[PDB]
């Protein structure tokens, strides 16, 4: 009679209503924490370990699901980290949000298919009217720009003080690592800032180290710490004793033969280390491994030799103080040249106290001038929550120097895109248009949430909020209103043009079209099978 | 998600809702077809004359092999809620008519197959149950066109005999196909009162007693009860017997409260013992006085009034029960006299041969009455081999008691053997075109779902049901519509005017009338909230 | 056996007025454990170690670092006193009762239906001007005197 | 509910926790596991219908499922099930000349005609909104590795 | 009904297990009471598994039956079917059994031959009709000339008594069996003939009792032996009568009227004795029980006096001396009392019995069982029970025909001659009634040990062409005639089992679904 399956079937409505709450209750977890009002979480493990933290991104990984349509949207948050960066709290209330209004829509005897062909309407015409709707590039407001859009992403964690100083640190970084390209490609890469943690001071003593940070120690404490005019050699060897391969083996005959063997493990180590240190090369990074045997040799000649450090690391310092990756011996047939000219070049080599360890830093390295922050905490949680606010706010300057647009923060797009896509309905509307109106109420939950977490008026204002967005629409005066956003410490409407609310445009772009795209593949739930686990067979 | 709110509070609206089933879907009406069906399927094998009987196990032990359609469905433990509601339907055929139990089974699982191809080509399922109604109607106003019958309970029992032949036929009585017809035919005229046209089946005394064979089953224009004569040396054979029926115990006079009869002295003493001694000669002499020389007592005898019995000649039964005596009183009648002091030669009942046989090894001796004057209460004696033959056919006479009582409530009939099907599969057909607005297709499978019972009847006798169906159909569209059905041995035509196969009118009126109303309430459900576990 | 169609399986939700004043309970609770070990007329405080040991002090970090909390609240307390051991050697017992006592009086503002951020935007308006303080009423030392 | 340009998707979760969502018939009926013997023919019927057509399998399912229906009242009837399987195939050595007429040829050199036989096959998946650069992209793919 | 099962705990099947359980439960039981079918077929020992087992020998098919306790539902019909032949004519329970379960045997045979059922119900009512005549012309009638119906009730009784334990004493147990029901000159009762049965002695020494025994032996100070003497036995109260008024109080007010009241009591009790006495008796019955008081007045007027014999005990007393029960005492003119010569008192296996010798009017016997062990006690009451319901009923039916084998081929014979003329639909049908009526003569031939595929092949040479009286001999092993060795059986009981075994072997052929529901505390 009916299916012989050995799962679980459940087809209708009931699916359709499971999908729309197992997608809010992921935006119900996130909604306390966006935008300046909002507040951080606690992460608790079952191993013990506590995980303080309010991104969208590092809530939803640590946290299980069990549901089909709950993973997409825990995966939704993990895209917005690489294509955007700070955008990751915003796109799991949308595309919530998305469903939420698409499921009166379905229960009104409205296709789904319909729908899906209305989001894409109205999602094509919310890039196409914030393309055209932007303030400025980055000429006019010059570095007044890179300030106040940091500002905007730190309003929401830890580091959101009323100075700038987090703010000046941040523009400073991504401004010295400014790495061209083919074809007039100024790329900004903001992996490159390595980005260290310390329970120490305050957090008015984040040192900007204009440089490299390196974390590790020097090992043997017969070595001067400190080399002021240092030459770094960077290499990937390990500096042990002159171990034979599988293929080679030592079969002696005679005995007389037997010591002379034995000393030439260490005669061939010890002629690599001599070589590699007449050429004036004071500090060497090794990412092998250097035995007890030839750190005599550095301490001798007193020179600084760091082993055991990352290779990510040490590609950051030889591109930024000029020096070589150098694996082996090598430049045609040369017994051990080492290519003394490719050295690396830095102006002090200094290890400074850094709360009872021990922390290597690399001064303006005379070649690229590159740039570490070293963050300074209460405690480690702290310091997690400084690392993810600090590594958000990177990638909002990066997109700001990239991409040269801002858009207003504070729900002023949402609301423009609330009244735009209302009389985008009315005009080419037949069947599709009450999709397109759906839209324009999903896209009024990011006004909506900051004043819920900042206890003020909810009806009122963003009633008063779209009340000048209307006007700047209907009213060809040059009102000048499309700026309009919220003051969430006094509870009116601003204008965010004057004070310095900016956003990146692909933050709301990206965002807009990740969060309708997701909401489609939920859309199209209206059958689903669960199989029972095979576990134990 | 079930059992859980999107905020982590735990979400339960009713009690024990985790093992729970509850399915509107698209499979709940799909349910309710599968589970019917396989009635249908069940009962199809039992119709016609040719149709194989079932057996039924008890939770006891006991097996009962049944025919007839109610007693199938009800000794059944189908824990199936689609599946009760056909048991009560084949209930309700039985206790309004009670000839077409099994048929009423088979055509409601046929309305509703045909409304399971219905339901996929999307037609709403109270929009099928809408159009049943508007197709019944004019298999109603079909089945009144040719309806006749010449019965005056006299001379004319030729269509009764036939009319208890068609019912008798598919059951295990054909050996007695005609004694046994006659038996039911003569037990309802003698206690039916025509003026009223009311017929009274507690006046039919149904009794059975194995041994002997089926051809031994007579009419007896009487009573049977157990004889329970006291006395061994009583005379087991009264020629004219003045039935003398009392209620009251061959006894001193208990009264109905607390007594506590006190006794002071010896002549009190000896007063209590001549008041017993002139109590059982007053009340044996006062019976005497009124020519009785029978008597009937509900209740228990003395031992000392059972010699009194013997010395006057006066043979009385012990232990009649309540309604047996109820019907002696009728049979004779004479009437019922509470005391002793009320008897006369007015109350007293007239008998013929009264006497008691014994059956083989047994000790029950049954009486039997021969004779009597103007009756109105008869009692059948069915014999047979075992008492797997007996109660069935109490059960199968029952069903020919019933369809001669139709035929006083209404003196109308129709022509079975699947010839009124097939008649009124094609008045639904012509009507369906008049108009094919939107139950078009609600009429059409209303008259294809009429033709599974004549076709049901073609695959018990070995033949082919479209072969032969489309045969019958099609000879009653080239000329005007004959009584033309089939058989088993076919008996040379198929005219069943020829053939004596008759039914009532209101026999198939109530089956096509109680199969469109159960398929009705079976079509307009679209949830079942049924638990999971018992405990 | 069929499974419960249930979302985050086996995990907890806690929000509202019950996380904001239960931190506070929490800092409370670890404040009053080291309450008499601050003054000169403090006492000793006899510990038991898993290992089997006993450590007897009255030092502030030492006697944070051999209990083990369950609360999330409580466990950022304790780190507290490890930073504050590692960068100064006498600060450990004064940072804990002040940090209990400034959510003391931060628990007060929480019930005024007052938002949070408005009594961190205080406090580090207040944190900036306690470090003045200090550099005003300060007296240089010479550290050739012995 | 799977079939034609206003059908959905279905979402199988296998006992591993790789959750798929599909609309092909064939990919569909792989997931599933069927456990009845009778059900699982009807699984490799839409496998070879992705081998040889590649774009009939939902549909193959739909035409099996009722042509087994329509044989419910067919073996009610008498009818042997030997007298259907050759009533069966004179209907199909039938029905391949009815769609014979309805074809027009076609040539390859018309991008035309290729362009919108790949927009229908992309009409009921969760592409059709995507139909205006995967349909060209799937013509051109194809009319340049031919020859 | 299997897919989609809508039942509880209950199962059932329709026409692939329901036929096929039905002929295996069916078969199974006819198979088992094969081997008892006969002459020389052996008997079963029915035991349980515990708790009083009472282990009880029986050799007739209805006790074998009625014990076994079978769970298939198809086999229940055939213990019923035995039970009701137990009760009606007493005799032919195995026959019927075998009969039974030989049709549905060949009706297993032709469910590989694709015949329809209802066809084969058909063709069994036209074989069941012309093997109603078979018989019906064959009977011998027998009025007139008593000479030859007394040796043709021996015949009757000589032939029951074969096919049980029995064997070696058909000189002694066929007198004890045509005497018994020849001296009730009546109706059969069937309970007149109080069957004794006592340990001690052998077969040979068990007898007919000329007069009547009895129990509960005759008072403490009272004679034991009264010559022509006059018999008067009641069923009514003798001591603690309480007389018929219920709520009736002695409420005196002192303790010396109490002793006026006790006093008044025996006054009343020793004249209903003086009433008993006034009729000139020498013995008293009485069916309630006497206690001391009325004990005495009888041992002081030299009156016997039985107390308690039995309910049924006054009845058979009431049928073997004359009398009446007489249970009111107030006209000893019309109170007719019995007749007897000698009320000694017989001593059989060391139990004092009242011997009532000498009767008048004896129409009740009194069969003294002795046997080695008691269940061969238990075997030979129920052989005798099968003696003496055939010849109760053969002297209300004197109609008697040709048993051994020889009834059994003149009804196939007669179902054979009419296969014939009948179209091949029905035909087949018809040749295996015929061919289960042959396998009774073939499990009687079969159990003793001879070449059964022969001698029944000679008797169907023998009936083709005359020899209507030819049947099985049994003695020798060969074919002889029947009327000269006298082996004959009532016509009564061979109706019975061609009739009762074509009834249910209808039933279980018409069954096409067997629907068992969930039974209780079965877990
Ligand atoms: N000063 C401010 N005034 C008003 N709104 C603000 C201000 N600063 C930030 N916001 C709002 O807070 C929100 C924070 O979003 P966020 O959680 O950072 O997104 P994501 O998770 O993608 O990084 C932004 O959408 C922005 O509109
Ligand atoms: N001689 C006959 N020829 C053809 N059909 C017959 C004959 N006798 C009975 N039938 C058919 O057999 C069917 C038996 O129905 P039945 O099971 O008795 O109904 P119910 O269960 O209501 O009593 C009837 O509908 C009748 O048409
Ligand atoms: N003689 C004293 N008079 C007054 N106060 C004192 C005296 N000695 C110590 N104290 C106070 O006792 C406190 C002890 O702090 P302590 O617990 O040692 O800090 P930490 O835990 O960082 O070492 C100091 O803050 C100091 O002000
Ligand atoms: N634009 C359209 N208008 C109407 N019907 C369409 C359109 N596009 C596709 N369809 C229908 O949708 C169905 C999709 O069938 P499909 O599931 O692809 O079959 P298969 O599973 O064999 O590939 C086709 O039968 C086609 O008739
Ligand atoms: N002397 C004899 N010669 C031939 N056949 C005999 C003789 N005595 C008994 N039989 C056969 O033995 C069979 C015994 O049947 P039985 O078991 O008594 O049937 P049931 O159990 O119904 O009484 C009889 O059918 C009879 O034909
Ligand atoms: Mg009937
Ligand atoms: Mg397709
Ligand atoms: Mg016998």
């Amino acid at each position: 009679g009916p299916l012989s399956v050995f799962g679980d079937r459940s087809t209708g409505e009931t699916i359709r209503s499971q999908n729309v709450m197992a997608a809010a209750s992921i935006a119900n977890i996130v909604k306390s924490s966006l935008g300046p009002v909002g507040l951080d979480k606690m992460l608790v493990d079952d191993i013990g370990d506590v995980t303080i933290t309010n991104d969208g991104a590092t809530i939803l990984k640590l946290l299980e699901v069990e549901h089909p349509a709950a993973k997409v949207l825990c995966e939704l948050a993990d895209l917005q980290d690489k294509e955007v960066g700070d955008g990751t709290t915003s796109v799991v209330i949308i595309a919530a949000e998305l469903l939420k209004n698409a499921d009166e829509l379905v229960k009104q005897k409205i296709h789904p298919t319909s729908v899906i062909s209305g989001y894409r309407l109205a999602c094509k015409e919310a890039v196409r009217y914030i393309n055209e709707n932007l303030i400025v590039n980055t000429d006019e407001l010059g570095r007044d720009c890179l300030i106040n859009a940091a500002k905007t992403s730190m309003s929401s964690k830890i580091i959101g003080i009323n100075g700038d100083f987090f703010a000046n640190m941040v523009v400073d970084a991504v401004l010295a690592i400014k790495y061209t390209d083919i074809r007039g490609q100024p790329r900004y890469p903001v992996n490159s800032v390595n980005i260290l943690k310390a329970h120490g001071r305050s957090q008015m003593e984040s040192m900007l180290i204009s440089g490299y940070a390196l974390n590790c120690v020097v090992g043997s404490q017969g070595m001067p710490k400190r080399i002021v005019n240092a030459k770094i050699a960077c290499l990937d060897f390990s500096l042990q004793k002159t171990k034979m391969k599988l293929g080679v083996q030592v079969v002696i005959t005679d005995p007389e033969k037997l010591d002379q063997i034995r000393q030439r493990e260490s005669d061939i180590t010890k002629e690599r280390i001599q070589k590699i240190l007449a050429t004036g090369a004071n500090v060497i990074l090794t990412t092998g491994g250097i035995d007890d045997m030839c750190l005599k040799y550095f301490v001798e000649a007193g020179a600084m030799a760091v082993r055991r450090v990352l290779k990510r690391d040490l590609k950051r310092i030889a591109k930024a103080s000029g020096a070589t990756i150098l694996s082996t011996l090598a430049n045609l047939e040369g017994e051990e040249t080492f290519e003394a000219a490719m050295l690396g070049q830095a102006e002090e080599v200094v290890q400074e106290r850094i709360c009872d360890d021990e922390l290597i830093l690399i001064k303006n390295t005379k070649a690229r001038t590159s740039a570490s922050i070293i963050l300074r905490g209460a405690n480690d949680f702290m310091c997690d929550e400084m690392e993810r606010s600090l590594h958000d706010a990177l990638c909002v300057v990066k997109r700001v120097l990239e991409s040269k647009s801002v858009v207003p923060g504070g729900g002023a797009v949402e609301a423009a895109l609330s009244i735009y896509l209302e009389n985008y309905a009315t005009s080419m509307g037949s069947r599709e248009q009450l999709a397109i109106a759906e839209f324009a109420r999903s896209l009024l939950v990011i006004p909506n949430t900051l004043a819920v977490n900042a206890a003020q008026d909810s009806t009122d204002l963003v009633a008063k909020l779209r009340a000048f967005h209307n006007e700047a629409q209907v009213n060809p005066e040059r009102k000048n209103l499309k700026w309009i956003g919220l003051d969430l410490s006094n509870g009116k409407p601003r204008d965010n043009k004057q004070a310095g609310v900016f956003e990146p445009t692909i933050v709301k772009v990206k965002s807009l079209k990740f969060a309708t795209e997701a909401a489609i593949t939920i859309l199209r739930i209206d059958d689903l099978i669960k199989l029972h686990p095979e576990s134990k067979d | 998600t079930l059992a859980f709110d999107e905020y982590g509070r735990p979400f339960l609206i009713i009690k024990d809702q985790d093992r729970k089933s509850r399915l509107m879907g698209l499979e709940a009406l799909k349910s309710h077809i599968m589970a019917a069906k396989a009635v249908a399927n069940t009962m199809r094998t039992s119709l016609g004359p040719n149709g194989l009987d079932k057996m039924m196990v008890d939770k006891d032990g006991d097996v009962t092999v049944t025919n007839d359609g109610a007693t199938i469905l009800s000794m059944m433990d189908v824990d199936h809620q689609i599946a009760k509601l056909m048991v009560e339907l084949s209930k309700s055929q039985d206790d309004e008519i009670g000839d077409g139990t099994t048929g009423v089974v088979v055509l409601a699982g046929a309305l509703l197959e045909e409304a399971e191809q219905l339901l996929d080509r999307g037609i709403h399922p109270i929009r099928i149950a809408d159009g049943y109604e508007q197709a019944a109607r004019v298999a109603i106003e079909h089945l009144d066109k040719i309806s006749d019958s010449v019965l005056v309970d006299i001379k004319d029992t030729e269509p009764l005999i036939q009319t208890a032949k068609t019912t008798l036929g598919s059951k295990v009585v054909n050996s007695c196909h005609r004694q046994m017809a006659e038996i039911a035919v003569n037990a309802v005229l003698t206690v039916a009162d025509m003026e009223r046209r009311d017929v009274d089946f507690e006046l039919i005394k149904v009794e059975g007693k194995v041994g002997g064979r089926l051809e031994d089953t007579k009419l007896i224009k009487g009573v049977i009860v157990d004889k329970d004569f006291s006395h061994p040396q009583m005379p087991k054979k009264v020629e004219d017997a003045k039935i003398a029926i009392l209620t009251c115990p061959f006894e001193p006079p208990k009264p109905k409260t607390k007594h506590k009869l006190d006794v002071t002295s010896v002549e009190d003493y000896k007063a209590l013992q001549k008041y017993e001694k002139e109590k059982f000669e007053e009340m044996i002499q006062q019976i005497k006085e009124t020519g009785a020389n029978l008597a009937i007592c509900q209740w228990g005898f003395d031992d000392e009034a059972n010699h009194l019995l013997l010395q006057n000649n006066l043979p009385a039964v012990r232990w009649v029960g309540g309604p047996e005596i109820e019907l002696i009183a009728i049979a004779t009648g004479g009437r019922i006299v509470p005391r002793f002091s009320e008897l006369t030669a007015e109350k007293l009942g007239f008998a013929g041969l009264v006497q008691e046989i014994s059956f083989g090894t047994t000790k029950d001796k049954m009486l039997v009455i021969e004779q009597c004057k103007n009756s109105r209460a008869v009692t059948i004696f069915i014999r047979g081999g075992n008492k797997m033959i007996i109660e069935e056919a109490k059960r199968s006479l029952h069903d020919a008691l019933c369809v001669i009582r139709n035929l006083i409530r209404d003196n109308r009939v129709v022509y079975g053997g699947g010839a009124a099907e097939i008649s009124c599969a094609l008045a639904v057909s012509q009507e369906a075109d008049k108009c094919p607005t939107l139950e078009q297709y609600a009429m059409r499978a209303f008259a294809d779902a009429l033709e599974v019972i004549p076709m049901a009847l073609s695959e018990n006798s070995g033949m082919n049901p479209i072969q032969t169906m489309t045969e019958v159909r099609a000879r009653q569209v080239k000329e005007m519509n004959p009584a033309l059905g089939i058989d088993c041995l076919h008996k040379g035509t198929n005219d069943m005017k020829q053939q004596h196969v008759i039914e009532t009118l209101i026999g198939k009126k109530q089956q096509i009338s109680l199969a469109t109303q159960m398929v009705r309430m079976i079509l307009k459900i679209d949830d079942i909230r049924k638990p999971g576990e018992s405990e | 056996h069929r499974p419960v169609l249930v979302l985050s399986q086996n995990t907890k939700r806690e929000s509202g007025r019950k996380v904001q004043s239960g931190n506070i309970n929490a800092a409370k609770t670890i404040a009053d454990i080291i309450r008499t070990c601050l003054g000169p007329k403090s006492m000793m405080k006899m510990l038991l170690d898993p290992m089997g040991g006993i450590v007897m002090t009255n030092d502030g970090n030492a006697i944070l670092r051999e209990i083990q909390v369950q609360h999330p609240a409580a466990k950022s307390m304790i780190e507290i006193s490890r930073t504050q051991d590692e960068e100064v050697g006498d600060g450990t017992t004064s940072v804990i009762i002040l940090a209990g006592e400034m959510l003391s009086v931060a628990e007060h503002f929480l019930e005024q239906q007052m938002h949070p951020t408005v009594v961190i935007s205080a406090y580090r308006k207040a944190l900036d001007d306690m470090i003045s303080t200090l550099k005003k009423i300060s007296i240089p030392v010479d550290i050739s005197d012995s | 509910t799977s079939l034609g340009p206003k059908g959905m998707d279905k979402m199988i979760q296998d006992g591993k926790g790789d959750v798929t969502i599909t609309n092909d018939g064939a990919t569909i009926l792989k997931q599933m596991q069927v456990l009845h013997p009778a059900a699982r023919m009807l699984v490799e019927l839409s496998k070879a219908q992705d081998i040889e057509a590649g774009d009939g399998t939902t549909s193959v399912v739909i035409i099996a499922g009722s042509l087994l229906d329509s044989c419910t009242k067919l073996l009610q009837k008498g009818i042997h099930p030997t007298i259907i399987s050759e009533s069966f195939q004179k209907a199909l050595e039938k029905g391949i000349e009815i769609l014979t007429d309805m074809s027009r040829p076609v040539e390859l050199s018309d991008r035309e005609t290729l362009l919108n036989s790949a927009t229908t096959s992309l009409n009921s998946k969760v592409v059709s909104q995507y139909s205006s650069l995967l349909s060209p992209m799937s013509v051109n793919a194809v009319m340049k590795v031919i020859d | 009904a299997p897919v989609n099962i809508f039942k509880a705990g209950a199962d059932e099947e329709r026409a692939e297990t329901a036929r096929l359980t039905s002929f295996i439960g069916a078969i199974a039981i006819g198979d088992l009471v094969k081997s008892t079918l006969g002459p020389k077929g052996m008997d079963k020992i029915l035991l349980s598994s515990g708790r009083d087992a009472s282990l009880m020998v029986t050799n007739d098919g209805a006790t074998i039956l009625k014990n076994i306790g079978v769970d298939n539902p198809a086999a229940k019909v055939l213990v019923d079917m035995s039970r009701v032949q137990d009760d009606e004519v007493g005799d032919g329970t195995t026959s019927v059994t075998v009969l039974a379960a030989e049709l549905l045997r060949e009706a297993e045979s032709l469910i590989a031959k694709k015949i329809h059922p209802q066809t084969i119900i058909a063709g069994w009512r036209e074989a069941t009709k012309a093997a109603r005549e078979a018989l019906l012309s064959s009977a011998v009638d027998h009025g007139s000339d008593e000479v030859k119906f007394r040796q043709d009730l021996m015949n009757i009784a000589g032939t029951t008594l074969s096919s049980k334990l029995l064997t070696h004493h058909k000189d002694h147990f066929t007198k004890l069996a045509v005497e018994a029901v020849l001296r009730l000159k009546g109706s059969g009762n069937l309970e007149a003939i109080h069957i004794i049965k006592k340990l001690g002695g052998s077969l040979a020494d068990s007898y007919l009792d000329e007069g009547f025994l009895l129990d509960k032996k005759i008072g403490v100070n009272q004679p034991k032996r009264i010559e022509n003497a006059k018999i008067l036995i009641a069923n009514t109260g003798m001591d603690t009568d309480k007389i018929k008024i219920f709520g009736s109080r002695v409420r005196v007010d002192s303790t010396a009227k109490v002793a006026e009241i006790e006093h008044a009591e025996k006054e009343k009790m020793k004249e209903k004795v003086e009433r008993i006495l006034k009729h000139g008796i020498n013995c008293f019955i009485n069916r309630q029980l006497i206690y001391n008081y009325p004990e005495q007045l009888f041992g002081a007027a030299g009156v016997m006096a039985i107390e308690h014999a039995d309910f049924a005990g006054v009845e058979r007393l009431a049928l073997v001396t004359g009398g009446e029960i007489a249970s009111t005492f107030d006209h000893p003119e019309l109170v007719k009392l019995g007749s007897c010569k000698l009320i000694e008192e017989v001593m059989i296996g060391e139990d004092k019995l009242i011997h009532f010798s000498g009767v008048a009017l004896g129409e009740a016997c009194t069969i003294v069982l002795r046997g080695a062990t008691q269940q061969i006690l238990d075997e030979a009451e129920r052989s005798l029970h099968d003696a003496l319901c055939v010849l109760a009923q053969t002297v209300k039916d004197s109609r008697t025909v040709y048993g051994g084998g020889c009834s059994e081929m003149l009804m196939a014979h007669a179902v054979t001659q009419l296969a014939n003329r009948t179209p091949g639909k029905e035909a087949v049908a018809m040749e295996s009634y015929a061919k289960a009526l042959r396998m009774l003569p073939t499990i009687i031939a079969d159990n003793a040990g001879y070449d059964s595929a022969d001698l029944v092949a000679q008797l169907r040479a023998a009936h083709s062409e005359g020899n209507t009286t030819a049947g099985l001999d049994m003695r020798e092993g060969t074919i002889g005639d029947m009327a000269i060795l006298g082996i004959t059986e009532s016509f009564q009981v061979k109706r019975q089992v061609l009739l009762s075994a074509a009834e249910a072997a209808e039933v279980i052929l018409r069954v096409d679904n067997i629907i068992k529901a969930a039974p209780r505390k079965r877990v």
